[PDB]
């Protein structure tokens, strides 16, 4: 506590790359 | 004696006396016959306060004694855990090596100093350096019976530098002092973590000013684009930081660079629904049309995120209220997607077509039907959704409603005039796909009615 972000993982989960990235257009092809 | 003097107060701890002979003028860098100075013997004692004061002022960090112990040795060898770690955050060198060929590590190994160990091996430091007889901080640990930091050294084995570079680290907690030490050592403000990241983007992640000013003062580049893309004004969009968008366009930051996926800042503004930094971005010139890789753009993403005030702003810059993405899904598609009816409605108040066709046909009403989103369906319906468009499996949005079993839905368009008698492709009614779906209380509806 207090020193978690000192670490690279933590400091790559905080800063979120998947949030600058285009996930996906869902369509949910109601067919099958 | 004003040398000695400050050397005394260092090692007791008189931070007050040493100070008052600093601003004497007694050189700081002034050592005992032991070449032990005031950091060393500010280290040895555990003297955090004195150590961060001295390094303030400008010591020398690196300064060997006479044994060629710099003062990160002797804090190893003494135990002290926290002058460890500030030595460290300063820019220590954990590999230094002693003139025997001591490291860090292993004079902490050797003593059983289980938290310097850790602390230092999460810091890059090598248990491979051995020193002049061959031995190395494994050999002297298992020589002396620490079985705990045998372990800790057999289990870490060669994980490496885990810890953030200690810029990373100033910059996060918006350490002025730390940095401008650190830089005075390393002159380079774009140190790279193993992630890619400068430590001005965990500056503007974090929206330290002060740091973020110091790093681009001291030649950090404002444009850096790791491999993903990602630049600092990237990430000030998205955080919503206003007050560091402004200090990055100011010195130069590029309004239309693209991450991976092709997001623009203003696609991270508007993603987040951040209004003002929006409009600093269009003031700057961002390219309010601008396109991701599935032809995203920023009104669709500000749709997406029900950020109603984020698409009255784009609008207002003259965004393309019809814009398609490759799947021909426009902002009221995503709005009718994700069941913002107030994004619908801010949409269609200001022209949006309601019977615009998806790839598959499908309009913003069956969209709505399929997620059971009634809000947006009366919306729809009441500024002129057609309620018998057909997609090209000929679908009906009651057939949409009756597959999937959505029961208000399918009551409102049967109250509002919809055929139940309609057919597919293939000649199946609303009633087929109720049947198929096993939708009992929609069948029923639909029988009660006229199916």
């Amino acid at each position: 506590e207090e020193l978690q972000d000192d670490y690279e993982d933590m400091m790559e989960e905080n800063l979120e790359q998947e949030e600058y990235e285009d996930p996906d257009i869902p369509e949910s092809q109601m067919e099958e | 004696d004003a040398a000695t003097s400050f050397l005394r107060a260092a090692r007791s701890g008189n931070l007050d006396k040493a100070l008052d002979h600093l601003r004497n003028g007694v050189d700081i860098n002034t050592c005992n016959q032991n070449g032990l100075n005031g950091l060393h013997l500010a280290s040895k004692e555990g003297h955090v306060k004195m150590v961060v004061e001295l390094l303030h002022k400008e010591i020398i960090l690196e300064t060997t004694t006479k044994k060629g112990n710099t003062a990160l040795h002797i804090a190893a060898l003494a135990g002290q855990d926290e002058v460890v770690r500030e030595l460290v955050n300063y820019g220590a060198n954990v590999n230094a090596q002693s003139q025997k060929g001591f490291t860090p590590l292993y004079m902490a190994a050797q003593e059983n100093h289980l938290e310097v160990v850790k602390f230092l091996l999460e810091n890059g430091a090598n248990q491979n350096v051995a020193t002049e007889d061959g031995f190395t901080p494994l050999a002297v640990a298992l020589q002396q019976g620490h079985e705990n930091v045998v372990a800790h050294l057999i289990n870490y084995g060669t994980k490496g530098k885990v810890r953030l570079p200690a810029l990373h680290i100033a910059a996060r907690n918006d350490d002025t002092r730390t940095a401008a030490v650190l830089l005075q050592n390393d002159p380079n403000p774009d140190v790279l973590s193993k992630t890619g990241f400068t430590p001005l983007h965990i500056a503007a992640h974090y929206e330290n000013l002060n740091v973020a000013q110091l790093l681009l003062n001291r030649g950090a580049s404002v444009n850096f684009t790791p491999q993903n893309g990602i630049t600092p004004l990237h990430i000030a969009s998205r955080r919503g930081n206003v007050i560091m968008v402004r200090l990055l366009l100011d010195r130069g930051a590029q309004i239309e660079t693209k991450t991976k996926d092709e997001l623009t800042p203003l696609h991270c503004a508007a993603r987040n629904g951040h209004v003002r930094i929006s409009e600093i971005l269009l003031d700057h010139g961002a390219p309010i049309q601008a396109k991701t890789k599935n032809g995203l753009s920023p009104i669709h993403m500000a749709a997406q995120g029900d950020h109603l005030d984020c698409v009255r702003l784009l609008l207002q810059y003259d965004a393309e209220i019809d814009d398609i993405t490759l799947d021909h899904l426009t902002p009221l598609h995503v709005a009718a997607h994700c069941g913002h009816h107030r994004v619908a409605k801010v949409l269609l108040d200001k022209g949006a077509k309601p019977n615009s066709r998806a790839l598959n046909g499908f309009t913003p009403l069956h969209i709505a039907c399929k997620k059971n989103h009634v809000r947006v369906m009366e919306l729809l319906l009441k500024t002129g959704a057609s309620i018998d468009a057909v997609t090209e499996s000929g679908l009906t949005p009651l057939h949409v409603a009756s597959f999937m079993g959505h029961l208000p839905i399918v009551k409102n368009l049967l109250q509002r005039g919809a055929s139940p008698n309609v057919s597919n492709v293939k000649v199946e009614t609303p009633l087929h796909m109720a049947a198929r779906a096993g939708h009992t209380e929609v069948a029923k509806y639909l029988l009660q009615n006229k199916a």
